[PDB]
Formats: C-alpha cells, structure tokens, sequence
RNA sequence: UUUUGGCAUAGUUGC
C-alpha cells in the first residue's frame, strides 16, 4: 500500500528514450562486431587452407565450431557489457534490472546492442538446404549470418535472414514448452 | 527455363531441378507442390525494367495485368525443391549491386522480403523489432480479435458472432494490409496508451482503462447469439408443433413465463429477454401435451434481433432466432495489441481521476511497464512512437519489416519538428493531486484488439444444482454449471497440507453423499 | 450423401472404416474477424503420421522460407503442425506431362 | 465395456472417486488489487448471492439469520433454505408464509456467503501446498475475482486471462481446519526449500528499489499523506 | 509415562477447534465466560488460549496402542 | 462503422466534420491541412477522422428490408 | 530504362498489388476445385 | 401472425398450419413483424 | 440424375462466379466475402490443406533401430489411378547377421 | 452482469451518513472523519487547508479502495483545540476562499467582456 | 491559518474555450477545480429514449448511445432544471425534464443523412449545439427511424455524456523551478508557452522555498455550456458540495 | 399445486 502510494507521486515508466545509447557506444559495438566477423573469416580461410589443426579427442569441425562459437559468445559479452557502461542512472531498464523485478542484463544487451546467436538443438542454424541455411547465401558458407548470428539489436531491427533465423530459435523454445505441459507434473503424478 | 518463361508448352507451375552432382534433371507438373514468384536475373541486372511498372500503374483502362508479367517471362514461380539450385537475391538496390561482391551469380531477386510473412502475421508492425514468440502470441491473437468480421453480417444468422461499434484503421501500418482488404475491415481501435505505473491495478500484463472514453462508446461491442429449431411428424406416435403452451393443456411443464411468446410460438423481434425464458413455445403430444419449448443459455441477457421462419430440407417450419446482446468494456475483458501485449481490464477509472498531460490529452490505456523488458515488444515502443508522429503529422505512417529508410532516429526528428520530446516521453499529472509525477511518461496512440473473451461469457457457481444421471455429480448441461473437477492433484495437495476432513467434504459430503445397508458376515448389499 | 457425410463430421474415408479412417479434414469455417477467416481457409495441417515420430516436425525448416510463414501456429500440442501460407505462395494445381 | 468403464482417466476410479466434480465452487478470471491484504480475496456480488453456507441457529445469530430469512434470495446477502431438524428443506424462493419462516435453536440457514467467510483459492494445475490456500471473503461489485499482487507468484497465475478456481467450506469443522492449516500467512515459508513462497513483485519491487534510494527526500504533506496507508502506525509521526 | 511429546500439533489445533466450535453452534455450555462473542470460532480460540475445553485428544501410537491426553496438559504454541 | 460522435479521449465532438473532411479532401487538401482546417489540434481527435473507416457505405448497398 | 533504388520501393509494391488484383488469396482452393 | 417476405418485403399473415410461401413472390423465408411493445433505452 | 455434388462458393461452378460486387449485394454476399469454401447442411465448412510425403520419389533414410543400416523408399502411385500408393522399401541390411 | 450502478456511486442511499467520526485511541487529539459517497475532489482539497492550519499537528486522507467511495480523514491537533473545529475552519476557509474566487472571475470576465 | 486569496487573469477569451491562469493558491484547490470542472459541472443530455419503430441498419442501443452523446445548449435551463430522481412527477415533466422527438421516413434512393438538425425540442431554450451539424446515422430507400427522448439534468462523474468540457488543459511551474519532475537531460526538452526560459537554458535554477503558484488553465467547452458559464458553475457547485458538508458535519457533532 | 434429463468419437480455442 505505502509503496504504490508513493509511486503515484514518483511514478514509473519505460520509453524509447531509455533504449537509446551514444553514438559513440554504437560506434564502438560496430567496431567490435567487424573485428569479430574478420576473426571468424580468418578462422573460415585457416580452416579451409587445412592451416586449423584439430584439438586432442575432437574432430576438425567440432574444432572450428568451438572456435567460432567462443569468439561470437565473447564478442557478445564485449558488447553486452559497453551497452551496460552506456546506461544512465534514470534508465528505466536498469531500474527494472538493478531491482531484479524484471528483466536481465542479458535482455538489455539483447535489446539495446545485440540481439546475438541463435540456436537449434545446441548448434547453429543446420543446412536445410544443401550445403546452405538458406537460398540468399553461398554454398559452403560458415560465416555468422549465413549460419544464423544475429548482428542488430531489436531497436536496430532484424534483417529478413536473422529475422527468420531468429523465429527458428523461437520455435525451440514454444516445442520445449508444449512438451513440458505433456510430459509436466506425470512424473508427480506417479511420485505421490 | 526459355519456354516456360515464354509459356509455349510449358505451364508455369512446372518445376524443373537440375542436379549436377549426381547428374540429373527431375521435372515435376504434378499438383500439391508449393511455389511462389520471383523475378528473374540475369547478368547481374532485373529483367522488369521501368517500362513493365510504367505498364503497370495503368493496369485500369489498360487490361495489362500481372499475367502479363508472366507472359513476359520477368517473374517466375520458382518451387522449394527449385529453390535448392537457385542463387537468389534479397533486394535488387544493393545485393546485386557492383560491391566487394559477395557472389557474382543471381538468377533470381525477391519482390519484397515481408512477403514471407502470413495472413494474419502480416498485420504486426515492425515485427523484426520484437521476440519472435511474441510474433506467434500476436498471430494467435489477431484471428481472437473482435471487429466487423464480414459486411453482410446482419443477413447472417452464426452460432456466435461479434461486431465492434466503431472499428479504425491501424494509424500504422504495413503496405501488405492493403491488399488484406483489413483497412476496409479493421478489427481494433487505435486507443491513447500511456506506458506507466500507477495505483496498482494494471500489474502483472493488466490494463487500467479510461471510464469516460468507454461511456464514449470505446472498445464497445456487440455479441450475436442464433438459435435455430424444427418441428416434425415423426411416425404417428408424436408431432412436435410450434405454440406458446399453458399448465392447462401442457400436464408437464418448466416453471417460468411464456407471456412473452405469440400466438405462432415464437418471440416477436425487439423483447429485451433473460437467460431464463422462453424463445420458442413448441410442443410434444403424448402418446395432453409436454413442453419441450428452448429456452436462452441460462448465464447471459439479451435483446431478441432476428427471427426468421422457414422449411427445412424436409420442408418442416423450422425458424432461426438472432439473439443481440451489447457488451461494454468491464473489469476482467481481455485486450490486445499487435504484439503480443495481451492483459485483462484491471481497473476503470474516470478521465479526471486518469492522468493527463500539459494539454489535457489523458491515457485511453495505461499498461504495466515490466511488460516490456522480459517480452522485449520494442515494435510496441516503435509502433506508438510512429503512431504519435503519423497523427501529428495528419498521414498513416508506414510500418513495412525490413524498409531500410525508416528507423527511430529519424522518427525521433519528426517528432521533434512538432515540438514534442523526441523520444515520446512526456510530464504528466497525478489525477488525484495535480501534482506533476516525477518522471516523465511514454505515451501515444496505439492500435488495440479487444479479445473475443469476456467475464459473463467465462463465469458460473455451483449451488446443488442439476446433477449427474450416473453418478449424481454435477454435470456439464445447459450452461457451464456442473461444478469443477476436483482433480487428483487437488487431492493429493490436501494430502500434503493434512486438511483430512476437507477432502472428505469435498468429495463425499459435498458431490455425493450416498449410504447403503450391507450384511456383517458378507460385503452384499442389502 | 457420402459426401456430405464426410464433409458433415470431418471424417474422411468410410463411414464404416472409421476406426482408421483419417480425420480432420472439413472443419467449420472461423467467422470472427475478416483475418481469423483468412487465416483459416489457408491453413494446412501435417498429420502425425508414422513419418512424424522419425523426424520431428514441429521444428521450423529451412525449406519453409517463402512458403509458410515462420511464425504463424497455434500455441499448445499443436505447434508446427499446423501452419499457413505466405502470402505469395500458390500451391500447383497439377498438370499432364505428355 | 465394464473395463473400459474403469481404466484411463476417465474411469470410474480415477474419474469418480479419486476426483469429480462437486458442489459450491465457481471459477474465474482474476485480476490485481494492491488494496486487500495477502489473507483476502475479492469475489463478484454474484457468486456470493449464489453460493452460500449452512450457519447453525443459535440463541446471539437468531436475530441476524432471522432477518436474513426475511430478506431470501431476492437481495444481498440473504438465505436459500431453513433445514429443520426433522430434515425437510424450506425454500426461500417458493414459500412467502410466516408459518414455515419461524426459527428456532437447532436449525440451518443456508445462507448467502458474505464478507469474512473462508474459501480455498485453487488453480489448475496444483504443484505444491501453496496452489491451494485459504483466503477471507471480500465482497467488490464487479464481474471478476481479485487478488493480492504478492499471492501470484506461489499461484504462478499472471492476469493475463488465466481462471482460478474458489472451493467454499460448508462446514464449521472444516472451515476452522482452512483456517488453522491453509491460510496464506502459516503458506509464506514452503518447506520446499526452506525460504519464503512469496514477496514483494513487479512494481513495489522497482518502487522500494527507487524509494530506498539514499537521496530520496519528502515534504511534510507528502508524509502524512503516506503514513495513513501504514495499518499498523503507532501514530506518532517521526522526527524528521 | 506418556512419551509422546508435550506439546500440541497445528493438525490437532485445527480438529478440536473446529469440533468444539461446532459444539458451541450446538448450543453446548461455554466452558469460560464469553465477552459478547457471537462467533464459534473465537469463542473457540479463546477457550483454547484459557485452556478449557473438555475435549481428550486420542494419539494412535503406531504399534496399535495409544496415549490420552487433555488439552490443558498439552502445550499450546 | 459510423463516424463516433465525439473523440473518445477527450470528448470534443467529431460527428459533424466526417463528411466535411472527406468534402476538403475532394479539395485535394493534404489531410494534415484538412485536420487542421476543421479545427482539430490535440492528436486525440485527429487520429478520429485519420483512422476512422466509414463502413456504413458499404452496408446501405443491401436491401432495406 | 532499368529500375532506380528509389523507385524500387514502391515499383516492388506496384507489382505485389497488381499480383494480388490478378489472383486473390484463396486461389489454392478455388484452382484446385475448378481442377 | 404478420410476417414479412425475406426478398420482395410482402407483408402477409400466416395460419399455424399452412406452409409458409410470399403471396407474390413464391419466395420461402419469411421474418416477424417488430414487436408492439413499449422498448425504452438509456443512452449510457 | 446419379447425385449431387458440394460447390466451393464461388468457384467457376458457383453463381456468384463473375459477378460485380452490385450483384452480390443484390444477393446479399458480402463482395469480400472471399468464399472458397463449402455449405453443407447450411454450415460453411472448409477444407485444410492436408500435407502428406510426396510420391514416385526415391528417398533413401537411415532407420536406426532396424537390422537395416539405410533404407531406400518409393511411395509409387499412378496419375489419376490407384489411390492404393505401393510404398516399396529396399534395404541394405546392417553387418550384424547371425 | 456486476456492473454497480455507477449513479449510486455519488448518493447517499437510505440509511447511509454522510459523514461519521471516530475518536482515534491511540494518540489524543486524534479524530477520524469518515465521508461516504466522495472521492479525491474533498480529500485532496481539505487536506491541504488542514496542513495549512499551523495548530493541526498532522493531517491526511486515504481511500481504502478505489471501488468504494468511503474516504477516511485523520486529524491530529494540539491538546488546547479540537480536531471538529479545525475540520470546521477548514471548511470555511475553503467555502470563503471560493465564494472570493466567483466574485473574482465574474470580474474579470467582465473586464474580458468590456477589454 | 487561512485560505489563500486567489487572484484571477483571463488570457483569452472565446465561445469555445477560454484560458486563464490563478495566482496565489494551493495546488489541491487547482486540481479540485479541474476535477469539478471535468466531473460536476451538469448539463443536460438525451439520457431516456423509446424507439417507436426503426429500420436503419444499425441495432436500436446504438442509436440511444449516438444521441447521448450529442450536446445541447444548457446555458441558463439547466439551473432552474432539477434531477428527474429528485423531482416528483410520474415519468417526466418539464421541471425535471425535456422531451425531444424524432422522426423520419426516407423514401428516396439518395442516400439520407439523419443529422442532429432533425431533433426536434418541445422547448427553443435547448436544441443541438451545431444547430455544419453531426451525423446521427445514414438511411437508404424503404428505412424509417421514429423514436421519441427525454434529456435530463446530470453532470460527467455519473456518465461521461454528460462531460461538459473537452479537454481541460493544465500547467504550473513551467520552469519546472520546484523540480517536481527530474527531466534526465533537460536539453531535449520543449519549451511551455508560459515558460519563460529562454533558448539557451532548460530549466530556472532550483528554487528550495518555491511553493506551487500561477497554474494555467485552458478550459475547451464541447459547446454545450460557455466556458465562464462552466467554471462558474464549477465553482458554484464545489461551494455547495462543502456547505452541504459543513451542514452535516454541523449536525453530526450536535447529534 | 414444482422445474430437469442423454452417452459418445471428432474438431477448434484458452495458462
Ligand atoms: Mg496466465
Ligand atoms: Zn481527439
Ligand atoms: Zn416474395
Ligand atoms: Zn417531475
């Protein structure tokens, strides 16, 4: 009662304005995201040219899977936390994050910087087609897009690639619930 | 590929695939494959040249048409076994386009990106700018909505029909809607919402309403029921007929009026009826008489609009009876936006107790704040941040997935030209003090769907009611009354709190309480 | 009145073979909103089937770029199954290869 | 066939003994109200006009059941059935004569539920003791079933259009037992995993994070005006 | 040498409260002098507090056997 | 479908500038010019005669019955 | 003669509403039924 | 009672047990007559 | 006279078939009433497109849990003729023999 | 279908008071002024002139829920003042204050009129 | 221990809204003000409504909601008018009520606009406000609409039909000089048309002893009352509601 | 002067 009482007279909200960072952040997020697509071109050129050797008890594509897989985790790391330096006090999200009622820091550099690597079954997106996630692209291509890294931010807005790509991932999660209320609770139903 | 693009002997849904790895052509021109059109290219360069548009805008008065198109062997339908051995090309302006090329090779070009969208997912603005799930949720949604479902709905006679009293078209909105024939039939009402804290009633995906805009008619509907019957003379050993019955010559009977009723049986159009009576007075003889008469779903009121009379196949005088009933926005009816935002009326408050701005503009809607991060409907922020522009600006904004031009930078400006902070944010005032609330708040219009759920239509209790014919439970007949299962898990939760003597009166006591006489040297009932 | 039958309940097969008959077919046609109607006459629905419990389907393929729309599917038991058309798809009507 | 009859879900055993459909409950939609306490949920003045409970003639309610009985089921709160002790069930719907309304010690009123009443809020599914908990009756005039904000998070209910279901007690046995078992205040710590079911959600959270910041400052009126929401003050108003 | 413990169960809290109750809505005697209550329920309670209702709980031990006890003698928490 | 009597956030009347703005549209005012025109300052009405869609043309073509 | 940038973004909708006057949206059933 | 032909509006009465049929049109639907009864609205 | 066929509302066999969206008011349709869709018994109902494994398509699967390493299929069916689809499967049986 | 007639969300039915007060026991001087069928228009405005009095030692209002219409009002005064006279004075302060303020816009209309 | 002397300025002046500022008053007293005028101010609306016959396409219910909302001209009648609840009469009766009719028979195959111009008073003192006037409903060949209604006294807080105003536009502290609100980057921000910071600056230095002062109102009347008549009567009728308060209060403490 | 009433498979929809 005292607390909502009080946020009458404080009161709360979230805007755009509160998912906009500084022209120099955004430069800087850029920066990092081209370093890390010239990274994982230098590992697709050392992987092609038999130039990357395979780790003890892995083959050479879990290798490079690993590889890449590490450099886009990282790189989204880097990104997530210069999106989170950027924040200013009267931002909405971090009031919402901070509190923990809502939302992650994750969230935040989903929404503001990148929206970051999507997933099927714990990998990357897998040739539907052959040799090929999708039509727009080459065959034998391992670069993040064309296997399904997301580069925007949701402000920034998907391309139609990680815009689909994105869906795929999505749909994983929606089977993973549907299957939870099948599978839910038959376990407790046989323990009691 | 030159004579279907020319269609000499071949139609063009026949799709060819040439496998060069294993050295073979499969041609396929049997039905159930799926294709769609693309445009063709050819040395890096479109064949559809301006010439084809300029053909195009004239297609009135003209008789050029996309067949045309077709004839000309420009776009193609192209089928996803095809697809497989195509190089295709998102957007002409830059993919094709001289670069570091990134492949020199495009047979052919899409017309537009959004065109992967579905009918019902088409709808959503902006929607590369939220969680995919939420795309799912809205699509879902968007088929739940209320609105003008068809123009010849008054001749209609449905099982359940619901018509929104003044529809709007989206402020924003993708150019595909154009050709959904939705802008001709909307379906929502681009309503003031004001993304804010306040008393506490709109938390946890909850909304707190404008009383005095729904007393303006907001988000008012109207919900058409149809009943239908047929009387017959089946053998000799009974005949069903149309007539208002009385105690005097009907010897079984349901106790309630029949006043309402004429002299055919039948209700006459414009009586403002309840669940409880009768709609059509008809009759079994046996072998006096018994009413079989229909009475109204017994959980609702209503105004009896239509009653049409008419034979059935057989030629039997059977007759269909259009039930209206109005529904205005109350607490508990569920809305929606384009993005997956749905939430129950929390509160209504009227416009002076509402929050308002420098201008006396107050919220239609005020939603919860903690909505938005875990969902991330940034389209929501975008959508009424474009839709505040497109209405100070006086022309529907544009709200195409992947159009390049537009993005929030640019809005911003716009919105900055017409003196308003560039972000949407705005100082508003506590209702109840004047005081100026501390931050500022995200607000302007947004298009809403009132959901086809309401609380009347999803409310009942249990009183020792009409109980089962097996068993002597409850049972579900003649409206949601029968109780609610009592499931095992229920069960087995009072088993883990020890509430021993409320689970026996929950289910003994309270759904069947029986007793028998068995003898004490055998387990035979007596 | 075979027809009809089959088009009156759904089944789809014999009457009397309704033990394993598919059904699903006909089903009444959704008049709430002018999209809900829309939706429903452009929707195609994969059985389970014995193929279903080798590969799943519930998954998004690749393969549905252009085609169905990735993010259009009743939420429950039946996500994936039933799906809908992209707006641009036309499905083949079949013809003579002579 | 007769093991059809029994097996699966829909047999007779699992679906007629070890659950079933029972009488006095209702079920809807909820929505939040940061104005009643944990303990209280607000119920329509329908369902409450509807479902009732059985209140034993005594010689301090008579005069209350009395008047309750003259007002029958037409207002609110009122009465359905006096049950005499020879069994035979009076209905205050059909039977205007002060012959059979004429009360005395022993009998049973089947009142209309009012405000004070126990009920066990309910959802589907139930994972733990707190999925059902006992709460007070509050009577609000509109369609729709309330709740504390801070009672969701062990209901695992959001208003988002989810219905929750309302068992009432009949008798005064089991309604002590809601009371001394199943109430939401002796539900706040699961022995789960040994730590509170429940606390503070969505926007108090983000409120006392921003109001316990150190440079919060408030004027006198301001003050006051807080201080009034504060049920248990001692009534002094702190040194500044 | 009863050996069960001393104190009181909030399972056997809720039963003799809410069969004492009952017998109060009986019109049974009021073992301690009411205050103006008309609820069975507190007049319950406060029976309770003052330790004053007639009631023996019976405790069932495992072994078939079983141990009185008077609710006075017991410890109320 | 008909034009709403009166804006529904702020209640200043609409009914009587539906067929005026389609009138100062056939004058190929832009509709921003034509808004203002019709005195409509606040957004809240603006969006009424932007975004209203007046179906009642399309069903006047049935039968009166 | 060949289409600019910045008429392509309204020459591709021209051709999307000109496929959509042509055929409709239920054209499957109604091609497959007149088949 | 009065009913009214569903395609060419002919008002005609009809017997409880003659089929129902337009007096010049032939046409097979008909629909009632609005009620005689006082209707009363509040404008909320 | 052998039956009486259902007719998809205006497909080339439906009266509205053709017609201007005047006439249809006169009729009383609505003219974006989209039809493709049956009346039967009065009901509008409508068929969903029902997916199924394509036909004469050699595909060549790995079945797991068979004494079958790999397993190459054909669902042969004719044009027109044999609505039974002879489903042939030819095996390479796995080296784990007796 | 529970819809309250909002027209008996401002009327006094019968045997309703418009006001009744209450002797708060803890603190002295402690009063509290429980008004039915109002809302913030009162509150809100006798409040303020209740705080403007330097004698009332604290003042303040609630409504204990939205959808009813009881509004409480506590009054705390020194012990050489009750807290009636100070609701009292309020009120006329307030109705004073108002009348001025007719008197004042029917000038200034006319001098708006005439100008 | 009393009541500021208010001190009234009006800026602007017109039939359809006027714009004023008070000096020297609380902020509660303000926001009462706006809350009276957006609540309590009565007028007189088409509230009871008999449909004799109607045949438009559209359902009965929705015609009675369109003529609620339509204004009338309640400049002086409704304060010798009482509340139908109060007054004594059968139905309706001049001294609590006025009776409208309405009726017309389109039998012409141009389409027919049904406006306010076709309500019909049994009294001149109130008609519509626009008698370009507004659409009630449109009539095709063949479709009558006969009905007969009654306009009542009542004021916005019971239905917002009988909302008076517009849209009241509010302001105070432009400058934002109290700091009531924290603007996180104050250089974005739009100027007030009272503020008067100029280009250079975004808010007055923090002043600590500020009090509330000099609120701008901008009253919109929908045109069924003038603007001064309705802050008049808002002013008349918050001195009534708190003289009938001190009235019972009085007979409180006697009793 | 007292009211009753079906079982079924299929389909869609809602946390
Ligand atoms: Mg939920
Ligand atoms: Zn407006
Ligand atoms: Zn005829
Ligand atoms: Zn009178």
């Amino acid at each position: 009662t005292v607390i909502n009482n009080w946020l009458l007279i404080e009161g709360h909200t979230i805007g755009i304005g509160d998912s906009i960072a500084d022209s120099k952040t955004y430069q800087d997020i850029q920066n990092t995201i081209k370093k890390a697509k010239q990274d994982v071109i230098e590992v697709i050129e050392k992987a092609h040219n038999n130039e990357l050797e395979p780790t003890p008890g892995n083959t050479l594509r879990q290798t490079f899977e690993n590889q890449v897989n590490r450099i886009l985790n990282d790189a989204r790391d880097k990104t997530g936390s210069s999106a989170q330096k950027s924040l200013s006090e009267y931002n909405n999200f971090k009031s919402m994050v901070v509190s923990g009622a809502k939302g992650s820091k994750i969230n935040i550099s989903q929404v503001i910087a990148v929206v970051g690597q999507q997933n099927v079954e714990g990998k990357r997106i897998p040739f539907g087609f052959k040799h090929r996630t999708l039509p727009h692209f080459i065959k034998d291509d391992y670069g993040p897009e064309s296997r399904g890294f997301v580069e925007n931010s949701y402000l920034a807005g998907l391309t139609p690639t990680e815009f689909f790509f994105h869906a795929m991932g999505g749909r994983e999660g929606l089977i993973d619930t549907a299957v939870k209320t099948a599978e839910t609770g038959y376990i407790q139903r046989r323990l009691i | 590929r030159k004579l279907r693009r020319q269609m000499d002997i071949i139609v063009s849904e026949v799709s060819m695939i040439r496998d060069i790895r294993e050295r073979e052509i499969r041609i396929y021109t049997d039905a159930g494959r799926i294709c769609r059109p693309l445009l063709i290219v050819e040395k890096q360069k479109l064949l559809l040249k301006k010439r084809h548009i300029d053909q195009l805008k004239e297609r009135e008065y003209n008789n050029y048409s996309w067949q045309d198109l077709v004839a000309s062997g420009v776009v193609e339908y192209i089928d996803t076994l095809e697809e497989e051995t195509v190089m295709l090309a998102m957007t002409p302006d830059d993919l094709q386009e001289k670069e570091v090329a990134y492949c020199s090779t495009y047979t052919h070009c899409e017309i537009h990106p959004s065109m992967i969208l579905g009918v019902c997912a088409s709808i959503i603005p902006f929607p590369d700018h939220n969680q995919s799930p939420r795309n799912t949720y809205q699509s879902a949604m968007g088929k739940q909505a209320m609105g003008v479902y068809i123009t010849n709905f008054h001749v209609r006679m449905d099982t359940l029909a619901h018509v929104l009293y003044y529809p709007q078209k989206p402020l924003v909105t993708t150019r595909s809607m154009e050709y959904l024939r939705f802008r001709e039939l909307p379906a929502g009402i681009n309503s003031i919402v004001a993304i804010a804290s306040y008393t506490g009633y709109n938390q946890e995906d909850s909304v707190i309403m404008n009383r005095s805009a729904v007393d303006r008619g907001f988000f008012r509907s109207v919900f058409y029921r149809s009943y239908k019957e047929q009387e017959s003379k089946k053998g000799f050993d009974q005949e069903e007929v149309f007539e208002k019955p009385t105690r005097e010559t009907c010897q079984g009977m349901r106790h309630a009026i029949y006043d309402k009723l004429d002299d055919d049986g039948l209700i006459a159009p414009g009586v403002r009826v309840s669940g409880d009576d009768v709609i059509i007075g008809k009759t079994v003889t046996l072998p006096t008489k018994r009413d079989c008469s229909t009475f109204l779903r017994t959980s609702e009121t209503g105004i009896v609009d239509q009653v049409m009379v008419t034979l059935n196949q057989e030629g039997y005088k059977f007759c269909k009876i259009r039930v209206r009933s109005v529904r205005i926005p109350q607490i508990g009816d569920k809305f929606a936006s384009r993005h997956g935002q749905k939430g129950t009326c929390g509160i209504q408050y009227r416009q002076e107790d509402m929050p308002f701005t420098c201008e006396g503009i107050t919220p239609d809607i005020i939603i919860n704040p903690h909505a938005i991060p875990s969902r991330m409907t940034i389209g929501h922020l975008i959508e009424c941040l474009q839709g505040k522009v497109s209405a100070n600006k006086g022309e529907i904004g544009d709200a195409t997935p992947f159009n390049d031009a537009v993005n929030v930078q640019k809005i911003s400006n716009l919105l900055s030209d017409y003196g308003y902070h560039l972000r949407g944010n705005e100082v508003l005032y506590n209702g109840f003090t004047g005081r100026k609330i501390t931050s500022q708040i995200f607000i302007g219009p947004t298009y809403y769907q009132r959901l086809k759920h309401m609380v009347d239509d999803k409310i009942h209790s249990r009183a020792r009611g009409p109980i089962q014919i097996l068993n002597r439970q409850p049972m579900e007949g003649r409206s949601r009354d029968g109780g609610l299962r009592f499931g095992e898990m229920e069960r087995d939760c009072q088993i883990a709190h020890g509430a021993a003597q409320f689970l026996r009166e929950r289910l003994f006591e309270a759904s069947d309480p029986y007793q028998v006489h068995v003898c004490n040297l055998c387990g035979i009932m007596a | 009145d075979g027809l009809k039958y089959s088009l009156a309940t759904g089944n789809w097969g014999d009457q009397k073979k309704a033990h394993q008959a598919r059904a699903g077919v006909s089903q009444v046609l959704n008049r709430l909103t002018f999209a809900s109607t829309l939706s429903h006459l452009r929707r195609l629905n994969s059985p389970i089937g014995r193929d279903g419990k080798l590969a799943k389907p519930r998954q998004l393929h690749n393969t549905l770029w252009g085609m169905v729309c990735p993010a259009e599917t009743p939420e429950g038991h039946a996500v994936g199954l039933v799906k809908n058309l992209a707006l641009m798809a036309y499905i083949s009507v079949g013809s003579q290869p002579s | 066939s007769l093991k059809q009859r029994l097996k699966g879900k829909e047999g007779r055993v699992r679906g007629n003994l070890m659950g079933k459909r029972v009488d006095f409950s209702a079920r809807t939609v909820i929505t939040p109200d940061p104005n009643l306490s944990i303990d209280q949920v607000g119920v329509p003045r329908s369902i409450a006009a509807n479902m009732t409970f059985a209140e034993i003639v005594t010689p301090f309610n008579i005069d209350r059941l009395q008047e309750l009985v003259r007002r029958g089921n037409s207002q609110y709160p009122g009465a359905k059935y006096i049950i005499r002790d020879n069994g035979d069930r009076i209905d205050l719907r059909f039977h205007p004569k002060p012959s059979d309304l004429h009360l005395q010690t022993g009998y049973k009123v089947e009142r209309h539920m009012c405000d004070g009443d126990i009920v066990i809020f309910n959802r589907q599914p139930t994972l733990h003791k707190m999925s059902m908990m006992g709460h007070r009756v509050r009577i609000l005039p509109w369609s729709t079933f309330r709740l504390n904000l801070s009672v969701t998070t062990p209901y695992n209910a959001d208003f988002d259009g989810d219905e929750m279901n309302l068992h009432l007690p009949q008798s005064l046995e089991t309604r002590a037992e809601i009371q001394e078992l199943a109430m939401v205040p002796r539900m706040i710590v699961t022995p789960q995993s040994n730590r509170p079911v429940m606390g503070i959600v969505q926007d108090t959270l983000t409120a006392v994070r921003k109001f316990t910041k150190r440079d919060v400052f408030l004027e006198r009126g301001e003050v006051m005006n807080l201080l009034m929401f504060l049920s248990t003050w001692d009534g002094k108003v702190p040194q500044p | 040498k009863r050996i069960t413990t001393p104190y009181m169960t909030k399972y056997e809290r809720a039963r003799v409260l809410g069969t004492r109750a009952l017998q109060i809505a009986m019109c049974a005697p009021v073992m301690v002098e009411l205050e103006g209550e008309t609820d069975p329920l507190l007049i319950a309670m406060k029976e309770l507090k003052a330790r004053k209702i007639p009631i023996i709980i019976r405790r069932y031990l495992p072994d078939g056997s079983y141990e009185d006890w008077g609710v006075d003698e017991l410890i109320i928490s | 479908m008909i034009i709403p009597v009166r804006c529904f956030t702020c209640g200043k009347i609409v009914g009587n500038k539906w067929e005026a703005y389609l009138g100062l549209l056939q004058a190929e005012y832009t509709e921003g010019d034509a808004l203002d025109a019709l005195g409509l300052k606040r957004y809240c009405c603006r969006r009424m005669l932007l975004a209203h869609v007046d179906l009642i043309e399309k069903l006047l073509n049935y039968a009166p019955l | 003669d060949e289409i600019t940038p910045d008429l392509w973004q309204e020459a591709c909708w021209i051709v999307i509403s000109s496929y959509f006057d042509e055929k409709g949206l239920v054209r499957q059933q109604l091609d497959s039924f007149d088949e | 009672m009065i009913y009214i032909c569903g395609e060419c509006h002919t008002e005609n009465e009809i017997k409880s047990r003659d089929p129902i049929r337009c007096r010049e049109c032939g046409y097979r639907i008909m629909y009632k007559k609005r009620t005689k009864r006082l209707v009363v609205f509040d404008a909320r | 006279f052998i039956g009486k066929i259902p007719i998809m509302l205006r497909s080339t066999y439906c009266l509205l078939n053709g017609l201007t969206d005047r006439d249809l008011c006169e009729l009383n349709e609505c003219p974006l009433d989209p039809g493709g869709y049956f009346i039967i018994n009065g009901s509008e109902k409508v068929l969903i497109a029902q997916e199924k494994m394509a036909t004469n398509t050699v595909y060549v699967f790995a079945k797991k849990d068979s004494k079958y390493a790999y397993t190459g299929e054909c669902r042969s069916c004719l044009e027109n003729s044999s609505r039974p689809t002879s489903t042939i499967w030819v095996s390479m049986l796995a080296r784990g023999g007796q | 279908m529970n819809a309250p007639p909002a027209f008996e969300s401002f009327l006094l039915f019968e045997g309703e008071k418009k006001i009744t007060i209450n002797k708060d026991t803890k603190v002295p001087n402690a009063c509290l002024f429980t008004i039915n069928k109002e809302d913030h228009t009162l509150g809100n405005i006798i409040k303020s002139q209740l705080l403007k009095d330097p004698q009332v030692l604290f003042a303040g209002y609630k409504v204990p829920h939205p959808l009813e219409h009881k509004i409480i009002i506590r009054v705390q005064t020194t012990p050489d003042y009750s807290p009636q006279e100070a609701f009292t004075n309020a009120i006329t302060d307030l109705i004073s204050e108002l009348s001025l303020l007719e008197e004042r816009f029917r000038v200034a209309i006319k001098d708006k009129q005439e100008g | 221990p009393y009541a500021n002397q208010p001190t009234v300025r009006i800026t602007e002046l017109t039939d359809e809204n006027v714009k004023f500022i008070i000096e020297n008053t609380d902020l509660a007293v303000a926001n009462s003000i706006r809350r009276v005028f957006i609540a309590e101010v009565p007028i007189i609306a088409i509230d009871w409504v008999q449909i004799d016959a109607n045949s438009s396409v559209l359902h009965d219910e929705f015609i009675a909601h369109r003529l609620g909302l339509i204004p009338l001209t309640s400049d002086d009648i409704v304060d010798k008018l009482q509340y139908s609840r109060d007054c004594t009469c059968e139905e309706f009766c001049p001294e609590c009520s006025v009776e409208f009719t309405l009726d017309v028979r389109c039998n012409e195959d141009q389409t027919r606009h049904v406006t306010s111009r076709d309500l019909i008073s049994n009294s001149p003192r109130v008609i519509p406000v626009t008698s370009d006037d507004i659409l009630i409903v449109k009539l095709r060949k063949g479709q009558e609409l006969r009905l007969r209604a009654y306009a009542k006294k009542g004021f916005g807080k019971e239905h917002a039909k009988w909302n008076p105003t517009a849209g009241v536009a509010f302001e105070y502290d432009p400058d934002n000089a109290l700091r009531h609100t924290v603007y996180p980057k104050p250089e974005e921000w739009p100027k007030s048309e009272y503020s008067e910071l100029d280009e250079d600056e975004s808010q007055a230095p923090y002043d600590p002893n500020g009090k509330p002062e000099r609120f701008y109102y901008n009253v919109e009347s929908c045109g069924s009352l003038r603007p001064e008549t309705i802050v008049l009567s808002a002013l008349s009728g918050l001195k009534k509601k708190l003289s009938d308060l001190q009235t019972q209060l009085s007979h409180e403490i006697q009793s």
